[PDB]
């Protein structure tokens, strides 16, 4: 997470794909972001220290592999929001907080 | 390396006799531990003139030289037989533990108290790779403050040698998986109690310290029936109570007798938890000296007595005159069963031998009709005879 | 029926269904005590 | 029976005829769970 | 047997209501001996 003045790096555990004996609980990108940054959730808004880090209020940057995985997975579900993808062990998500917002 | 150097440090700043004891322990811990378990049940001269005695003392006096300042968690393996589980949980080659055997071990160690004794080697961590895992049962205990724990080195590892003088209460057991094998992990607690195993000097000292002011607050009739109970009438009172009096033969004066001797015990209860002893004969367990079952050198006899009495609740209708000394006396040297009762706090009873003039030495009396639950039955060898010790407890 | 495969003081069902910590012992997650401030944890029971 | 010569908590018959691991425990291989994702292992029992 | 959760020789009730040390043993705080020089301590029982 890159606020503009300081950054915060986090590692969040994810389940291995081809493994039946991997019992790591499976969470979404929104839940992972809420857990990794201690964000507060009022109703539908996710807040860092004083900054809204909602999916619409920031810029999500990925690498080619993560962008691919997210693109393919968005096609198979309603409510096509990136904060509902399943965080498959190798994503490289970068939230960027915009300098000017309305 | 810190604990290594600390253990090697403690093992130099101690007596040379203690070094000799501990070094003998490093190889022959088997018979040393058996002796520390079964030493208290011999004669006085038998205990003192025994060769393995003194070094025990020495190593014992080493343990008490290193007390801990806060409760410490320790782990050690234990055989299920130590907790009156007379069958196998799982073969040492098997990997899984059945639900049935688990539930059985649960229901057989639910709310019992198992008194411990002797030396024990423990560790401060859960056993992992390379550690010796002999039994499928792992005990995780919490030793309290001021508990002697001597660290030592068996030339390759570090162990903690302690001496256990308490009773264990298993609370919860769980299935664990270590390195591909299933084990049972049990949580235990310490239930301390007063004990004077062989040094009956401390015993009767505390006894006449606490119950010297006992008899001087009694009515002359109750003191009279107490002292003619002491001086021979006890046999008649016992065979009157076990003769089914209050339902078959109502005897008014003997009922007054027994109610006055019973009320003469509920005036100043036992102030703490006591470990009391009593040798007894076969006539109380439906047996006699001429029966073949009394020959406890038979494995089948020990097994049948266990199956018939272990885990049961005996009920004694008469008064149970008992002793606070594990040492063998000549007045009852022929008896082979040793009942080891645990008496809780605020219990009815009294140490009647505080007033001199009694044949029974260091003798305590408690109310008649109080049941005893037998938690464990084990055995030892006095010379050539095999005598049984019965870890029991007062169940009110 | 209680069961701790990985031996980390949290039962299997609690790890795979949700738990929290109260007085240093893991307790099963009731949805009630979310307003007291407690959080719901999930983990690998293996 | 179950016998472990090399003392690695996998029985001899499993190592020589096939096994897998389920909940940290070795189990004899049944082909039915080849499609659930489990792999078949063989190793030296000595 | 009084309850000591954190295993630091001070019971829970004493830590959360007030205690003081006398002869190297924690005793429940009585306001009677505040003028004898003793102090009232509180701490976390966890
Ligand atoms: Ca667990
Ligand atoms: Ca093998
Ligand atoms: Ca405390």
């Amino acid at each position: 997470l890159d606020t503009g003045s300081q950054t915060f790096e986090r590692r969040v555990a994810a389940k291995e794909q081809g493994n039946p004996e991997d019992k790591t609980p499976e969470i979404t990108i929104g839940e992972a972001i809420k857990k990794a940054f201690s964000a507060t959730k009022n109703g539908e808004l996710l807040y860092f220290n004083g900054i809204p880090i909602d999916e619409s209020c920031v810029e999500l940057i990925f690498d080619d592999n993560t962008s691919e995985i997210i693109k393919e997975q968005l096609k198979y579900l309603d409510d096509k929001k990136i904060y509902n993808v399943k965080l498959e062990r190798g994503m490289n998500i970068l939230i960027k907080v915009p300098s000017y917002f309305t | 390396q810190w604990e290594k150097k600390e253990a090697e440090r403690v093992e130099k700043n101690l007596d040379t006799l203690e070094k000799e004891a501990l070094e003998l322990y490093k190889k022959d811990s088997e018979q040393i531990s058996n002796y520390s378990q079964t030493r208290q049940y011999f004669y006085d001269y038998q205990i003192e003139s025994n060769p393995r005695e003194k070094e025990y003392k020495n190593l014992r006096n080493a343990i008490s030289k290193n007390k801990i300042d806060k409760p410490i968690n320790v782990y050690y393996f234990e055989s299920p037989e130590k907790f009156a589980f007379n069958k196998e949980i799982r073969t040492e080659n098997q990997n899984e533990i059945s639900l049935e055997k688990f539930n059985e071990l649960k229901e057989t160690i639910q709310d019992k108290l198992f008194k411990q004794d002797g030396f024990k080697d423990v560790s401060l961590y859960e056993p992992g790779n390379g550690d010796e895992k002999p039994t499928p049962l792992l005990i995780h205990l919490k030793l309290p403050k001021n508990t002697g724990m001597l660290p030592y080195i068996n030339s390759n590892d570090v162990k903690t040698l302690i001496e256990q003088d308490y009773s264990i209460k298993i609370d919860k057991i769980v299935r664990i998986v270590i390195e591909g094998k299933q084990y049972i992990k049990a949580e235990a607690s310490i239930v301390n109690s007063l004990d004077f195993k062989d040094d009956v000097s401390k015993g009767d000292l505390w006894g006449k310290e606490n119950y010297s002011d006992w008899s001087n607050k009694l009515t002359p009739n109750e003191l009279a029936d107490v002292n003619d109970y002491m001086r021979g009438g006890y046999t008649a009172i016992n065979n009157y109570l076990i003769s089914n009096g209050p339902l078959n033969n109502p005897n008014p004066e003997l009922d007054s007798k027994v109610n006055n001797i019973e009320n003469a015990l509920k005036l100043t209860p036992i102030p703490s938890n006591l470990i009391v002893y009593r040798r007894s004969g076969p006539q109380e367990f439906g047996l006699t000296l001429t029966s073949p079952e009394y020959d406890f050198n038979k494995i089948e006899n020990i097994d049948a007595f266990k199956e018939k009495w272990e885990g049961k609740v005996i009920t004694y209708p008469n008064f149970i005159s008992t002793s606070i000394g594990s040492v063998n006396m000549s007045a009852f040297a022929k008896r082979k069963i040793i009942l080891r009762i645990n008496i809780p706090k605020d219990s009815p009873g009294a140490y009647l031998s505080a007033i001199p003039g009694y044949a029974g030495e260091y003798e305590v009396l408690l109310n008649h009709g109080s049941k005893f639950k037998i938690n464990k039955v084990d055995s030892y060898k006095d010379g050539t005879v095999t005598k049984l010790i019965l870890d029991a407890t007062l169940i009110n | 029926e209680d069961l701790d495969t990985d031996n980390d003081n949290i039962p299997d069902a609690y790890e795979k269904n949700g738990y929290t910590i109260k007085d240093s012992i893991a307790v099963k997650w009731n949805d009630s005590f979310a307003e007291q401030g407690y959080k719901k944890y999930v983990s690998s029971y293996l």
